């Protein structure tokens, strides 16, 4: 234990598994035991373990990962992307305080926020592990930066904790005490986010998860999916008319509504139709027609399918002789008359 | 995750101790308990509240309190646990083995736990359903310095310990975790600190 | 509003400006548009030909000033210089501003007045050439609408949009523009019309300070000095006038903070400290200090904003440090006398130092490190400042010790080791001063308030064991350095140590045990402590504490017997000899007579309801005797003798139980210092069963054996 030299290339002195206690200092070291080392040797780094920063621990290099990185990650170009890795270090600190959050949340039962906390912290670690790799496009990184700081200060909110500023480039360049009225306006922006988020979290999390399908009280348009179809066919013309009129009554943040339909005769799909694009809409009314050509003799059995499109499947619709509860009526009304346009009411 | 789970199962100390200390608090906070065989103008709600010193239980025959527990000195204020044998569970109840008029219902078989003491008398309690029955059996076996026997205990145990490992894998990510024990290359013999300590 | 980018890219038409010619004599269009604006002054034709161009014609002139103007002046007018005529044409535009928008119009002056000072700021930014003529026409815009007393907060918005841009070519515009800014803010100071423009002036002061701060845009030191010298008194008087907490006071305190941070000592001390006669600068520093203290105590933010709160703390450090430099170099012995605004200064000092301590310093194990790296241990600097100040005030402390020992323990009590380590010896400073005043008295005047305040604070729950050891060490060491009066200080430090020991025992037991019996034993222990050490007023304070414990346990007999331990001290006389006998629950005159009258009435009531009538009689006799021989309140004798008759009737008539007496031997050593190996012969209760009592005394301790 001689030739010990100061260094600063040891900020990430990282273990592997339970280290063994051949020396009196060490114990069964956990997975993530960073060591703020103060002395250097060829294959053995003894330095301040984070668990007890006043107790030395002597640790082999074959247990340490050589990590030249500092808390700053742009000096050595260590940022896999510039201006971000400050986020990962502050997220690790925020998890280090999530340590005591879980440690103390059991002595007493506030289990509702804790269940949604299990959900939200699973989500948080999910985003962190995604952003471990820099394969994401930069706009994904900006959005992830925003949402990570949102979760962090939302935790700081319900715990009665301090606040965070400079929602960009690592939450650093504003809190670096560079000015003061920029500081006051940033604090006002952040606490306005607090007020917005507290009112909205109260509103959704309490009323809008109960004001809905479970409670008979009046609500807005939600996941009771309602869409209207107008199917026509003429015997002589041997053509098929299809009105994707309008599909109102959509659910939460109904993304990029668009509609589809296939002309399917068997397992493979023969023909398809394309319709225009529009943005987020609760009540979207394209009312567009594309006509597939099928004759009466082949009209006895086909696959008339349609599906509202968001990015996640809202539902599926398949109107054909082997129908179910709410499309047999439209089947009978479409087959009874071959001339007029009949508007139908149907859930999926 | 074989070395990971081996680490997880190797380090018990903190996790189960603190669980039992929350369980002590659960016994302390108290609730409305249940008696035996109340049909002819007999009460059905009472309390057996632990001391904040976690040694003695205040209990006895109490009233119909819609709010819950009544803080005061009750009928039977002592339950000494320096000498308790055990708390039998299942069909080992000298009160559930009645053969005359105090026979117990079959559907309430999952409320069975008897704090046996004095080797001749019994204090026999009844729970509403399974979960908090297992909660008080957690408390009871925690009064013995032994293992826990609750469904809630296994659920919390797994989520907690998995989370703790999950909250430990932070500094290793992007890099694999070797399982083979890394060597111990030789060291200098002298304690000569070239760099000053502290 | 809805397209957003591309047709909006046509809205700022780089397509039109760079694709097309734009090489015409559009200055004719400029003059004729001046005509359009002014000569068409009318009801409806004007109301459209003006109001439908918010800026858009001159918003195209925004790009014109280069692409049309300069290119026509270069390709075509490069040898036929014209670049100064438009100064004449647009200054006649300005003349028809002056006249028409001030003198003859008188209806749309509300609307046009709001709408034509809306224009120019929009269209003057890109016009950066001819920066002297900019200065001239801008001060002319200052001249034009010296308005009637309507604060429609629109001219201020024009000031905002003026100071926003064009301040990159700052060295010319800033100093020629600020005069009207400062004049109108000073008008906003007090004219019984602040309320419309509080928000406007907040927005203003904020944006002006933010743009001034900008590091590379333009040099600002001397202009910061003139901002200093013509606005600090007015903004501190703004928080005089906006002193209410309900308004957007936060924004103004923020502007105050930014202004106070940006200037330095070389900026501060020159002239705000060097104004007129001393009384009216004393009033200024009094205003400044008391409003720093009223902002710091009862803080203005939401106590969740650690960052800005600490920044406010640091800028207030700078402000108090500069305004303390001025105090040192102006109001010390250099000044004549009346140096008791240092009272306000130290009040603010301590009130500043009494938050951001180890609780929310340690809430995370790295919170201490965060705040001591970024902002440093602020408390350490505040304390070191206060200690050097207490070494500085020098010979004239004696005029200030008895009023100041109170708040200084609020810094000595601070947990952190170094701050304390530096802070203690000021007590020896006070005893040194009073030794120099020992010709008439001793340092008991310090010692008395030290004991009182130390008691209230320690019982409050601040000190600790390290605190007592360090206080003992430091105080003894300091009082080794001085004459025999400091040997007396040594023994009195021994007294202080014992007081700390007893109070910390009480302190741990009160909350560690929760057994009213142990509460009672320990509080009676400290009561006996004060009785032996003879500190009457605190003795009474804890005596009423004991009475509170009993009255909530309704040990009526014991509550009364204690209250009588109080009432014994008093006398039946007339003059209130000592004012210390007034409780904190109510405090006014009460000569001794009516005090014991209330005391004995309550004591009798307690003994009455507590079924101990022999004593209640024995005291009603003393009442009646003093009444009918000293005050002749014969209604008092009436109802009093009535009550005594009831007492005697009760003693004979009914019958009351006999308490059972046990005898408890708390044997062993694992017991505290006061219960160890001696028998407590508990009085019991009416029909207590030895099992019940030994059960309760099982509950009183761990290790319930027999």
């Amino acid at each position: 234990m001689a030739r010990w030299i100061p260094t600063k290339r040891q900020k990430y002195g990282v273990a592997i598994y339970n280290y063994n206690a051949s020396q009196d200092v060490e114990l069964s070291l956990q997975i993530g035991d960073t060591v703020h080392i103060l002395e250097m040797y060829e294959g053995w780094y003894r330095g301040y373990t984070l668990q007890n920063k006043s107790k030395k621990g002597i640790f082999p290099e074959t247990y340490i990962h050589l990590k030249e990185a500092t808390v700053e990650d742009l000096g050595q170009h260590e940022t896999v992307i510039p201006g971000e890795l400050p986020l990962v270090q502050e997220l690790t600190s925020t998890l280090r305080e999530w340590a005591v959050i879980w440690r103390k949340l059991y002595v007493n039962n506030k289990l509702t926020l804790f269940r949604q906390l299990q959900q939200m912290t699973y989500s948080l670690i999910e985003w962190r592990s995604q952003i471990l790799s820099g394969t994401l496009p930069k706009d994904e990184l900006a959005e992830l930066k925003k949402k990570v700081t949102a979760k962090i200060d939302h935790g700081n909110r319900m715990l009665g904790l301090d606040l965070v500023v400079r929602d960009d480039n690592g939450n650093i360049l504003d809190p670096d005490e560079t000015s003061t009225i920029a500081l006051f306006k940033a604090h006002e922006v952040a606490s306005k986010r607090i007020e917005e988020k507290i009112q909205e979290e109260k509103s959704i999390l309490q009323n809008l998860d109960l004001r809905g399908q479970s409670i008979f009280s009046t609500i807005h348009t939600y996941g009771l999916y309602v869409n209207f179809k107008n199917f026509v066919c003429n015997i002589g013309e041997d053509a098929e008319l299809f009105m994707a009129l309008y599909d109102p009554d959509q659910s939460t943040f109904i993304s990029e509504n668009y509609l589809i339909r296939w002309g399917s005769n068997g397992m493979p799909k023969e023909i398809e139709k394309l319709n225009n694009l529009q943005a987020v809409f609760t009540d979207l009314s394209s009312m567009d027609l594309i006509r597939p050509r099928v004759s009466l003799v082949c009209q006895i059995v086909r696959v008339g399918h349609m599906e509202l499109k968001e990015g996640k499947k809202h539902t599926c619709g398949l109107r054909r002789p082997f129908g179910v509860a709410v499309m047999d009526i439209t089947d009978i009304i479409h087959g009874k008359v071959d001339d007029e346009e009949k508007q139908h009411f149907i859930p999926f | 995750s074989r070395p990971i789970l081996e680490l997880k199962e190797k380090i018990q100390p903190e996790i189960l101790e603190l669980i039992k200390q929350q369980r002590l608090n659960r016994l302390v906070e108290g609730t409305c308990f249940r008696k035996l065989n109340a049909r002819r103008r007999q009460d059905k709600f009472w309390y057996c509240r632990l001391s904040p010193n976690h040694k003695v239980l205040h209990y006895g025959d109490l009233e119909e309190s819609p709010q819950g527990e009544v803080p005061h000195d009750s009928l039977q204020d002592k339950l000494p646990v320096a000498d308790i044998k055990a708390v039998v569970t299942g069909k080992d109840c000298p009160h559930m083995k009645e053969k005359g008029a105090l026979k117990q219902n079959k559907e309430v078989l999952e409320l069975a736990f008897s704090i046996l003491y004095d080797s001749n008398c019994q204090l026999n309690f009844i729970a509403p359903d399974k979960h908090e029955y297992c909660i008080w059996t957690d408390g009871l076996n925690a009064l013995l310095g032994k293992d826990m026997m609750s469904d809630l205990t296994r659920n919390d145990l797994d989520t907690l310990l998995s989370m703790e490992i999950k909250l430990r894998l932070l500094d290793l990510e992007n890099i694999q975790i070797p399982d083979a024990p890394p060597p111990i290359p030789k060291e200098p013999s002298n304690y000569d600190f070239v760099y000053d300590c502290n | 509003s809805l397209i957003g980018d591309i047709k909006f890219q046509h809205f700022n038409p780089v397509l039109e400006t760079y694709i097309y010619k734009h090489f015409s004599a559009t200055l004719a269009y400029v003059k004729l548009s001046k005509v359009l604006n002014f000569y068409v002054a009318n009801a409806d034709d004007s109301s459209k030909t003006e109001l439908l161009f918010a800026a858009l014609k001159a918003l195209k002139y925004l790009f014109r000033f280069i692409i049309q103007s300069r290119v026509l002046y270069l390709r075509f007018y490069g040898q036929s210089k014209d670049g100064d005529e438009f100064n004449n044409s647009i200054r006649q535009l300005f003349l028809a501003f002056n006249m028409l928008m001030d003198r003859p119009l008188e209806e749309a002056v509300k609307i046009k007045g709001a709408a034509l000072k809306y224009l120019p700021s929009i269209i003057n930014d890109v016009k950066l050439v001819f920066d002297p003529v900019e200065l001239s026409v801008l001060f002319c815009k200052f001249i034009q609408s010296i308005p009637d007393n309507q604060l429609v907060r629109q001219k201020l918005n024009c000031m905002t949009k003026i100071v926003e841009s064009t301040l990159f070519r700052q060295s010319e515009c800033r100093e020629v523009l600020l005069p009207l800014l400062t004049d109108q803010l000073s008008g906003q100071l007090d004219d019984n019309s602040n309320k419309p423009d509080h928000e406007a002036s907040s927005q203003l002061l904020s944006n002006i300070l933010e743009v001034l701060d900008r590091k590379d845009v333009g040099a600002t030191a001397v202009h910061i000095q003139l901002i200093m010298e013509r606005l600090l008194r007015r903004i501190n008087r703004t928080v005089i006038g906006m002193n209410r907490q309900s308004p957007h006071i936060g924004s103004f305190v923020a502007c105050m903070i930014a202004l106070l941070q940006q200037m330095d000592d070389s900026h501060y001390s020159h002239y705000i400290s060097t104004f007129k006669t001393r009384q009216d600068i004393i009033d200024f520093l009094m205003e400044t200090f008391i409003m720093f203290k009223d902002l710091i105590g009862k803080n203005v933010y939401a106590k969740d904003w650690m960052v800005m709160n600490m920044t406010q703390n640091r800028v207030f450090l700078r402000a108090i440090n500069q305004f303390a430099e001025v105090l040192t170099r102006f109001f010390m012995d250099q000044a004549s006398f009346e140096l008791q605004l240092w009272n306000n200064y130290f009040h603010l000092a301590v009130a500043f130092l009494t938050h951001e301590s180890l609780q929310l310093e340690t809430f995370s194990q790295a919170k201490r490190n965060k705040i001591v790296k970024k902002y440093g241990d602020m408390r350490k600097e505040i304390g070191f400042r206060i200690r050097d100040m207490w070494y500085n005030l020098g010979p004239h402390k004696i005029k200030f010790i008895p009023s100041m020992v109170g708040p200084i323990l609020e810094v000595t009590l601070t947990p952190e080791v170094e701050l304390r380590k530096a802070t203690i010896p000021i007590f020896f400073d006070m005893m040194q001063c009073e030794f120099n005043f020992s010709g008439n008295g001793n340092f008991h005047m310090f010692e008395n308030e030290l004991i009182t305040k130390l008691d209230q604070e320690v019982e409050g729950g601040r000190g600790d064991e390290q605190y007592k050891v360090l206080l003992e060490k430091l105080l003894l060491e300091h009082c080794r350095k001085h004459k025999y009066l400091s040997s007396s200080g040594e023994v009195f430090a021994l007294l202080v140590s014992s007081l700390l020991e007893n109070l910390l025992d009480y302190r741990t037991i009160i909350m560690q045990d929760e057994s009213k019996e142990n509460r009672m034993s320990c509080t009676v222990n400290v009561l006996n402590f004060y009785k032996e050490k003879k500190r009457e007023d605190i003795y009474i304070r804890y005596l009423y504490k004991l009475r509170d414990l009993h009255r909530d346990c309704e040990n009526y007999t014991e509550a009364a017997y204690t209250l009588l331990l109080h009432a014994e001290l008093l006398q039946w006389s007339d003059k209130p000899c000592v004012p210390h006998l007034l409780q904190r629950d109510s405090y006014y005159v009460y000569t001794q007579q009516e005090l014991k009258e209330k005391l004995y009435q309550e004591i009798i009531s307690y003994f009455d309801k507590g079924k101990m009538w022999e004593k209640a009689i024995k005291l009603s006799k003393e009442l009646a005797e003093t009444y009918e021989s000293k005050v002749f309140d014969y209604e008092g004798l009436g109802n009093l003798l009535k009550k005594r008759a009831s007492f005697y009737e009760n003693i004979i008539k009914a019958m009351r139980p006999q308490p059972e007496y046990f005898a408890v031997g708390y044997y062993g050593q694992g017991f505290p210092s006061f219960l160890r190996n001696k028998i407590f012969i508990y009085r019991g209760k009416e029909y207590e069963r030895r099992e019940d009592f030994s059960l309760r005394l099982l509950t009183q301790f761990p290790n319930a054996e027999k």
